[PDB]
């Protein structure tokens, strides 16, 4: 571990999955014309 | 004509002040 | 002993922040 | 209408006693306060002060003398 | 006052007036062109031949003899014509841009929606406003490769580092490995480091601005190509106040890094337009008195660093990583070589030290950009908090205040 | 069909049934906040003197070390640091980090991500509760006071050093050793620090005096008139109207606030915008733009100085100065 | 140090750098005029 | 040099005025007066209901 | 002493990370006047 | 009414352009003879002859050094009358010993009194109670302890502060330097007060700006006291009390500061920490921020004692001036 | 009689003839005027 970036990878990838988990079930593939997105999937 | 309290309070107050302009003017025109 | 008064005397008031935070008197709104 | 003619007279005149009030050296005379030459003299170099409380008036005047 | 604006607020009502925002921002460019032109030839008109530029107030003089542009070697200012025609280009640019906006502001289309589609724009449509973002991102590219002539074939930039003194140096072999210039942006931001401050030579400058270039370029035609991605679009809010928001936060972040960077760099801010830096100018005083004491017959003025290192002593030694042309001849591996001193001492070195310790009621120009660019940094940090906090309220709809009759608060759970 | 950890984790984190409101501002104000305020707490009670100087004369500042709560501070870094990160880890021991003043660059650097963290944390909430998000902008300017204080002026100076030290007489040292070397005092912008600082309180307490003044009855004869006002209650507390009869009355009728909105808006930004200018002019003066230079400024005829009051600033700048360059010749 | 077929344009140099500011207070006097409309 | 009389100073002036604080309060709560969310007094001696009641 | 090094990234990359997947986590939607 | 006692009082309560009322026959002729009397000074008015210094219009100063500067030191306490055994009725010579200086702090302190039995007069006419005058009540102990009580204290009107801007940036470096103004637990008390003062105007005018109602009252409460509850753990939910404690802590702040300076009035001061100056003497290694004031302390006194007290004919060779080269 | 005291009487005097009774004689004057 002389170089520390994989602290940095190791750490970004086991919440940026658990991130990945959660936008599984987001249904964001349809376009809205909007200021922002209120569609937020809740409960899987 | 007009020597009420409204024109002793403010007379007061101006004619000082024209005054002390005036004054600040010349001060600004002395050689230092 | 001094330093032992000064670090009672901190450690009090933030013993006394900490109750004044977490049990202060509930908010209840009148009907 | 009057209102106007008087503040252009009178409010001129004033400006005016100011002006002549200063450039004339009336105002050093009136409060005391020394010209950029008569802060020393020759008589005197360091700081004139005045050190006692009933002889104020008769220490300034044999001390701003000429 | 029937737009919700009163008359302090009054440039809001052209949120959605496209035409009209169009005018105001090319009209607010001539103006900046404007006090371009306007400055240099104000610097020009009172430029004194025989003093430096850093004592005659010169801001914008200083950035154009970096590019090397009337210098001379050591960094004698040789001919003012090319800052005239510099400051007059700028002057005729402004004039046109002046008219372009008022037109545009006052005559043109009020909203280029119906007409010119190319042109016309919402502040939701997500595909368009990249477009934009896109063409300008190219078009900063493109002036980023404008640098790139400059040091390269067109004259060549006022390399600081040069032997001698300093000279106009033609570039010709770029830093373009991409290890060593985003290790500069990826540097540490603390004392050694300094981030991407301390760019140390105009090879690395150029190779930095060939990779932003390039960057830039690429980004620009895949903005214009594609649009935000599902994660894109649920994070941002889309909106004009959003969007000002976002480049108020990076203009804020420019603005300081700005003013730290001519406070501190040596390179794209050499010391005989802008003047020495303060560490510069406190070991300018060491060197120049160290010079004084060797001269008229040593460890009452250098210290032993615990790193190996020779430096100078006293209140000094905290500026113990300040680089500068005059001082790397004498420096070894080691740091301060006393064989070096003794000997390898030049006239050229001991009289910018000489010049440097009485420039440390004057204001310098470094202390004057940083000063300025500083306050205009911090202000539009706390314009970025301000737009970004009303363009998300009025995206979400409460930016008018609390409905009376829904409070969200009175809907929750007490707290305790 | 089962709800992910990242949902209820995010459902948790952004909650408004919380008792303190965490968000994702407070995932990085609680723990940089929380390890800075143990630190200062250790640091505090029991630390080595740090040699902050460089010439090997440490200044102590610890309880246990013979201070009180008035002089305990925590020492500055010191000067052979400079500007230098200085974590525990790139420190060859723990007294040699404790020597060098690392504790008050570890506190400071957590304070100031917490403290930024937490402007953001208040607009989270702002936007939670449905509110408008400008309490965060008003909490700006005493953070950009100790961003100058702490960062922004080591940085102009070259060092951590001559930050503030987290301490009383600490922070007195810090004003006179600004003062000596910047003149503050004549400088326009803690000018309008003091205005703001100085106008904040007259109009808090006007403003106080007069809601206080004009409340309407509602309790008995010694009864707490706070009672008088019911948490959620629609109505006014206070007759509007003759508060501002009273301060119309007290200087001139045209200049009482005839609206409330306008009055509480100048309410929160006159000391906010003082305290912003007050902080540029801290940061601007860290990059040796100092305050107004008045010294000699009349002369007699004959080219002999005489003094104003600016002089005699001057000369208590003077002692400090000289009293503050310890053996730098 | 001007060039010198445009030395005669040195008084209006000067002035130059204002222009800027009081574009700011055109602003103001404009809605002053207009009422604070 | 502990200065005793500061000790009793520091001591004393701490303890009394929180046992004069801190008796005031518990008597106030079996009178149930020891909230401010509750009603102004319906009779003299009588607190008004709280604002949960 | 690295040990501790690495003990300290870990913890200050973990708290970044949650911030920003946070605010990655549709933000704008959750707010009290939401569409639907 | 019925006698003449009561057309007076009418006249003097009828609503006109400036409320008068039987307070303002003290307070407009003492009000405008203190304002009047210090632009008088400050313009034409020099302090050659009590301070060395120039302090007027007229001899250059400009309006950041200009100042109504103190009596000699000579006059003592000296009520300095016109007509006093000073001046003999002598205006000029009045001018030059500092005679103003007395005039313009006895009538502003008439004046202070007449404006505050104002603000009791008019929340008897309007008919509100007369807590503007309690917090009122905040400066005038200012003014009172600072410009006349710590004089008084003192040898003479000579180190009471001037009416300047830069001569009270003097008084400031002369406290701190003479007294250690700062470490005294009064002004400590001040401070908190004035700087909490300025966050209590911050905060709440931020809060009812940001807690509205779109458009009884105008801002959401319990809105209010649910932000502040989970932002800072505590918040207010009583209206009545949020606008008593804004009176409050900045008038608390002005009276706890006040009680200080009484105190420096008989050089009854917080300089030193006497465990710490003896462990500091025995053990010259031992330094502390305090330690470290103390001597910035005394290279205030020292440099400023010859032209801030020119009376005393200091002569102070360079031997005795402290200096940070020899420690 | 020293001096200071016919000062001070002088003074006291003086007061009441242009202060007082001036102010108060304005008073009466507009107020069984108005
Ligand atoms: C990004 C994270 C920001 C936090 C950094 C704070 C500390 C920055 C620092 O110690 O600052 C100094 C560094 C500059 O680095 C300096 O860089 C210098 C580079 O010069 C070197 O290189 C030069 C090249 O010519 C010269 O040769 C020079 O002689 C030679 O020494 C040296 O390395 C110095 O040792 C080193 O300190 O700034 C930097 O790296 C960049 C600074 C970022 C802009 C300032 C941040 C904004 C202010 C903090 C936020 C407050 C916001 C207020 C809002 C509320
Ligand atoms: C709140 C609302 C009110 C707001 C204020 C309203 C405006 C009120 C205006 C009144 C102000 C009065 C100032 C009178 C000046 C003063 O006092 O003048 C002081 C004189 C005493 O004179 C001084 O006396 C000193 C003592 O001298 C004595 O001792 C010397 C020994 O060396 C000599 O022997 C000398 O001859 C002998 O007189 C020195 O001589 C000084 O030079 C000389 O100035 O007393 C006197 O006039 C009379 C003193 C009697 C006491 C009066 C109480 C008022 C003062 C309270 C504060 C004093 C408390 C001090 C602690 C702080
Ligand atoms: C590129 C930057 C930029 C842009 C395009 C905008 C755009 C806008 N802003 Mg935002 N803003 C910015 C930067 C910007 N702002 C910065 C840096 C701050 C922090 C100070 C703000 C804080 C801010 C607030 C608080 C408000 C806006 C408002 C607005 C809108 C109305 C414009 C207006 O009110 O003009 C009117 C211009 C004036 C009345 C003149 C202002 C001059 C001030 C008083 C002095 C500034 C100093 C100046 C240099 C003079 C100094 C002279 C010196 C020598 C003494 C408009 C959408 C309004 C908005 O929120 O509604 C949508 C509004 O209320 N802005
Ligand atoms: C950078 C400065 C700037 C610019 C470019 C604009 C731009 C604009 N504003 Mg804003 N504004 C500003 C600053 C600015 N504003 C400031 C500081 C304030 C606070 C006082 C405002 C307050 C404000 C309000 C209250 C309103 C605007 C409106 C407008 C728009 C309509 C203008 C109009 O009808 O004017 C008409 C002006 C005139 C008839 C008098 C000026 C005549 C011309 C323009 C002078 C040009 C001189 C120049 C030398 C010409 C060179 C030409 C030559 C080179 C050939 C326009 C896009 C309006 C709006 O938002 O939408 C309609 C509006 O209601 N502004
Ligand atoms: C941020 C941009 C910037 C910077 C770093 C400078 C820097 C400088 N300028 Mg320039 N200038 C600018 C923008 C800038 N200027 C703008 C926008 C104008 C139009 C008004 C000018 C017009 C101008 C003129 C006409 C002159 C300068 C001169 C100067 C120098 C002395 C400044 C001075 O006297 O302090 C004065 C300080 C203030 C006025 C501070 C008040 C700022 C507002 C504070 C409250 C907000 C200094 C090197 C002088 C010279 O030396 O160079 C030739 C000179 O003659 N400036
Ligand atoms: C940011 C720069 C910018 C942009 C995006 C626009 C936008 C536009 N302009 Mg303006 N304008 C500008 C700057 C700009 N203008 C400048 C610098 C000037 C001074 C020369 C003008 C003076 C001007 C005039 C006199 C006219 C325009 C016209 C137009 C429109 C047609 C242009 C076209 O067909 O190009 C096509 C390019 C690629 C497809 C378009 C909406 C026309 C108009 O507004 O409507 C009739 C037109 O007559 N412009
Ligand atoms: C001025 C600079 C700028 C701006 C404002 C944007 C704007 C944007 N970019 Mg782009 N980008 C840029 C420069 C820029 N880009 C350059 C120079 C490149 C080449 C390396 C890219 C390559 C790029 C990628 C690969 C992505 C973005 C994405 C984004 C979006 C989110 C960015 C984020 O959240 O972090 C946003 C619309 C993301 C998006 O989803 O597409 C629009 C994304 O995945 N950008
Ligand atoms: C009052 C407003 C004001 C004024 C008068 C200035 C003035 C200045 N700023 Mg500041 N700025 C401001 C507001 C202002 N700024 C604000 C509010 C911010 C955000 C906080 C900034 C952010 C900012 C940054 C980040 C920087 C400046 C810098 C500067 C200086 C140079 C500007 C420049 O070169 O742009 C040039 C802009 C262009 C678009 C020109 C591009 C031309 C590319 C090609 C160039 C020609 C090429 C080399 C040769 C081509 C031909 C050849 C091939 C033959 C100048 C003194 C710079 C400085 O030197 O340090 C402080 C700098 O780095 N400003
Ligand atoms: C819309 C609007 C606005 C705006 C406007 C603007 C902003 C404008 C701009 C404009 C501009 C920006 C302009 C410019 C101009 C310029 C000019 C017109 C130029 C000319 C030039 C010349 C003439 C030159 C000459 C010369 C030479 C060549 C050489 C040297 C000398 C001289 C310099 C002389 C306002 C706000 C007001 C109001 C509202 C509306
Ligand atoms: C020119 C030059 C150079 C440079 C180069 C380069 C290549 C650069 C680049 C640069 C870069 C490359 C930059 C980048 C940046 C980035 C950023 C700045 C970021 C930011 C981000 C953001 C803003 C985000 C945010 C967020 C989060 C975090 C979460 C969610 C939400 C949001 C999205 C909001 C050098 C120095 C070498 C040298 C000299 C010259
Ligand atoms: C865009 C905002 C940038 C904010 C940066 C800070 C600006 C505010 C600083 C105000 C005082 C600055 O003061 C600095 O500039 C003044 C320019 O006249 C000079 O100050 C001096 O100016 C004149 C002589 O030059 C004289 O009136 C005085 O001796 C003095 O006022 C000094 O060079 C320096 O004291
Ligand atoms: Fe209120």
């Amino acid at each position: 571990d002389d170089s520390l970036g994989f602290v940095l990878i190791g750490v970004t990838a086991v919440i940026g999955l658990a991130w990945a988990q959660w936008q599984s079930y987001q249904d964001d593939g349809d376009d809205f014309f909007d200021t922002y997105d209120s569609r937020r999937a809740a409960a899987a | 004509p007009i020597f009420t309290f409204r024109w002793l309070t403010i007379h007061a107050l101006a004619v000082p002040t024209v005054f002390f302009l005036g004054a600040i003017t010349s001060m600004q025109f002395i050689q230092r | 002993m001094e330093a032992l008064v000064y670090t009672f005397l901190l450690i009090g008031t933030l013993i006394v922040i900490f109750f004044a935070i977490f049990f202060r008197d509930p908010p209840r709104i009148v009907k | 209408i009057r209102y106007w003619i008087i503040h252009s007279i009178t409010i001129p005149s004033l400006f005016v006693a100011g002006f002549l009030f200063v450039s004339t050296g009336l105002a050093y005379d009136a409060f005391g306060t020394p010209r950029p030459n008569e802060y020393f003299t020759q008589d005197r170099q360091q700081i004139p002060l005045v050190n006692d409380r009933f002889s104020a008036k008769q220490e300034l005047e044999d001390l701003t003398k000429g | 006052e029937s737009t919700g604006f009163a008359w302090w607020s009054g440039n809001a009502r052209l949120i959605n007036v496209s035409g009209k925002l169009l005018g105001a921002h090319v009209a607010h460019a001539g103006l900046m062109v404007f006090w371009c032109g306007a400055m240099t030839l104000f610097e020009v008109a009172h430029y004194i031949p025989e003093k430096p530029l850093y004592e005659q107030g010169c801001i914008l003089i200083p950035h154009l003899t970096t590019l090397g542009w009337g210098v001379g070697p050591g960094g004698e200012v040789t001919d003012v014509y090319p800052f005239f025609v510099v400051g007059v280009l700028h002057l005729i640019s402004s004039a046109v841009l002046g008219f372009g906006g008022v037109y545009h502001s006052l005559i043109g289309p009020d909203t280029l929606e119906e007409s010119f589609p190319f042109f016309g724009y919402d502040w939701r449509d997500k595909n368009k406003m990249t477009t934009i973002l896109g063409i300008h991102l190219i078009l900063l590219g493109i002036g980023s490769f404008l640098l790139v002539a400059k040091a390269c074939f067109v004259g060549g930039l006022y390399d600081t580092w040069a032997p001698g003194g300093g000279d106009v140096r033609i570039v010709t072999a770029p830093t373009l490995n991409p290890l060593i210039i985003f290790g500069y942006v990826l540097k540490s931001p603390f004392g050694g480091d300094g981030w991407i401050i301390s760019v140390n030579n105009l090879e690395d400058l150029v190779g930095g601005h060939i990779w932003l270039g390039f960057l830039c370029v690429v980004g620009g035609i895949w903005h214009i190509l594609t649009k935000p991605f599902a994660w894109a679009r649920r994070t941002f809010v889309w909106s004009g106040e959003a969007y000002l928001s976002y480049s108020l936060a990076a203009l804020s972040v420019m603005g300081l890094t700005a003013s730290v960077f001519v406070w501190y760099n040596n390179t794209a801010y050499p010391s005989e337009f802008f003047g020495p830096t303060g560490p510069e100018a406190s070991q300018s005083q060491a060197f120049t008195f160290l010079v004084r004491d060797q001269r008229l017959g040593l460890g009452k003025y250098l210290m032993r660093s615990p790193s190996g290192e020779i430096i100078f002593g006293g209140e000094t030694m905290r500026f113990w990583d300040m680089r500068a042309p005059w001082v790397e001849p004498l420096r070894g591996p080691n740091g301060l070589d006393l064989n070096k001193i003794r000997n390898d001492i030049q006239p050229w070195q001991e009289r910018r030290a000489a010049e440097y310790m009485t420039h440390a009621n004057y204001v310098s120009p470094r202390s004057w950009l940083t000063t300025s660019h500083f306050f205009l940094g911090f202000f539009l940090w706390v314009g970025h908090l301000w737009h970004a906090g009303r363009a998300r309220a009025a995206a979400a709809g409460f930016e008018k205040g609390i409905n009376r009759e829904n409070e969200p608060v009175l809907s929750m759970r007490p707290l305790d | 069909e089962s709800a992910s950890f990242w949902e209820q984790f995010c459902a948790w984190i952004t909650s408004t049934e919380n008792r303190l409101y965490i968000g994702w501002f407070g995932c990085l104000m609680f723990p940089t906040l929380l390890t800075a305020t143990s630190a200062y707490i250790i640091a505090f009670i029991a630390a080595p003197p740090v040699d902050i100087d460089g010439i090997r004369e440490p200044v102590a500042g610890s309880l246990l070390y013979g201070n009180n709560i008035i002089s305990g501070a925590v020492v500055p870094s010191s000067n052979a640091i400079g500007v230098h990160f200085y974590p525990i880890w790139e420190a060859a021991s723990i007294d040699e980090w404790l020597y060098n003043g690392g504790p008050y660059q570890l506190v400071v650097f957590h304070f100031f991500i917490g403290v930024c963290a937490y402007i953001g944390r208040e607009w989270e909430l702002s936007y939670r509760l449905g509110m408008r998000p400008w309490i965060c902008v008003a909490f700006s300017a005493p953070v950009a006071a100790a961003a100058a204080v702490f960062v922004i002026y080591p940085i102009g100076q070259g060092s951590f050093s001559d930050g503030m030290p987290l301490g009383i007489s600490g922070t007195f040292n810090f004003m006179l050793v600004f003062q000596a070397e910047h003149n503050i005092l004549m400088h326009p912008f803690h000018m309008l620090g003091v205005a703001g600082v100085f106008g904040g309180s007259l109009f808090s307490a006007m403003h106080g005096s007069l809601v206080t003044s004009s409340l309407i009855r509602e309790t008995s004869e010694n009864e707490s008139l706070n009672y008088g006002y019911k948490f959620g209650q629609e109505e006014e507390t206070y007759n509007i109207v003759a508060a501002h009869g009273y301060f119309g009355r007290l200087i001139f009728q045209y200049a009482s606030f005839n609206n409330s909105r306008a009055l509480h808006f100048f309410l929160g930004a006159w000391p906010v915008v003082g305290i912003w200018f007050t902080a540029m002019g801290v940061a601007t003066m860290a990059f040796n733009l100092n305050g107004f230079n008045f010294n000699q400024s009349v002369v007699d005829s004959q080219g002999r100085v005489i003094n104003t009051w600016a002089d005699i600033l001057n000369r208590s700048n003077l002692g400090m100065e000289v009293m503050h360059e310890r053996n730098a010749h | 140090a001007l060039p010198e077929p445009y030395t005669a344009f040195r008084p209006i140099v000067d002035v130059m750098p204002a222009i800027p500011v009081l574009f700011l207070l055109l602003a103001f006097v404009w809605q002053a005029s207009v009422g604070f409309r | 040099e502990v200065s005793f009389g500061a000790f009793l100073a520091v001591i004393l002036g701490l303890f009394i005025p929180v046992v004069f604080l801190v008796t005031l309060y518990i008597q106030s709560e079996a009178q149930g007066t020891a909230t401010n969310f509750r009603l102004p007094d319906k009779a003299p001696g009588v607190p008004g209901d709280r604002y949960d009641a | 002493m690295f040990t501790l090094k690495i003990l300290v990234y870990t913890v200050v990359i973990f708290f970044i990370s949650l911030f920003t997947f946070g605010f990655l986590s549709s933000d704008p939607s959750r707010n009290p006047n939401r569409k639907d | 009414d019925r006698g003449v006692f009561d057309l007076i009082d009418d006249w003097l309560k009828r609503d006109r352009f400036v409320f008068v009322g039987w307070s303002g026959l003290l307070l407009f002729p003492c009000a405008f003879l203190a304002v009047g009397g210090w632009l008088t000074g400050i313009t034409f008015v020099t302090s050659w002859y009590t301070h060395g210094l120039a302090s007027s219009f007229l001899e250059g100063c400009n309006f950041l050094t200009a100042a109504v500067s103190t009596p000699a030191n000579s006059m003592g306490h000296s009520l300095l009358l016109l007509w006093g055994p000073e001046a003999q009725g002598d205006i000029t010579r009045w001018f030059q010993i500092g005679g103003l200086w007395t005039f313009v702090a006895l009538h502003g302190s008439f004046g202070v009194i007449g404006f505050c039995l104002r603000q009791f007069e008019i929340a008897r006419l309007v008919g509100i109670r007369p807590y503007n005058a309690i917090a009122f009540s905040g400066p005038i102990a200012v003014f009172v302890t600072v410009f006349l009580v710590y004089p008084l204290g003192q040898a003479s009107w000579f180190f009471a502060p001037s009416f300047g801007v830069a001569a009270i940036f003097r008084f400031l470096l002369f406290l701190q330097g003479f007294h250690n103004w700062t470490l005294n637990p009064f002004h400590m008390m001040g401070v908190a007060g004035i700087l909490g003062g300025a966050l209590l105007c911050a905060i709440h005018g931020a809060t009812v700006e940001n807690t509205l109602f779109e458009d009884e009252e105008t801002y959401s409460m319990v809105t209010a006291n649910r932000f502040w509850s989970q932002i800072f753990g505590v918040a207010f939910s009583n209206k009545r009390w949020l606008h008593f404690f804004m009176l409050f802590v900045p008038v608390a702040g002005m009276w706890t500061s006040s009680l200080g300076i009484v105190g420096l009035a008989l050089n009854l001061r917080s300089y030193d920490f006497v465990s710490q100056e003896l462990r500091a003497a025995e053990d010259p290694e031992f330094e502390t921020f305090y330690t470290k004031n103390n001597l910035l302390n005394e290279g205030i006194r020292s440099w400023m004692a010859a032209q801030d007290q020119p009376h005393e004919n200091f002569i102070f060779p360079e031997e005795v001036l402290p200096r940070g080269n020899a420690l | 009689m020293t001096p200071s005291l016919s000062a001070f009487l002088s003074s006291v005097i003086l007061a009441v003839v242009i202060i007082v009774i001036p102010i108060g004689a304005a008073l009466v004057f507009v107020s069984t005027s108005d």
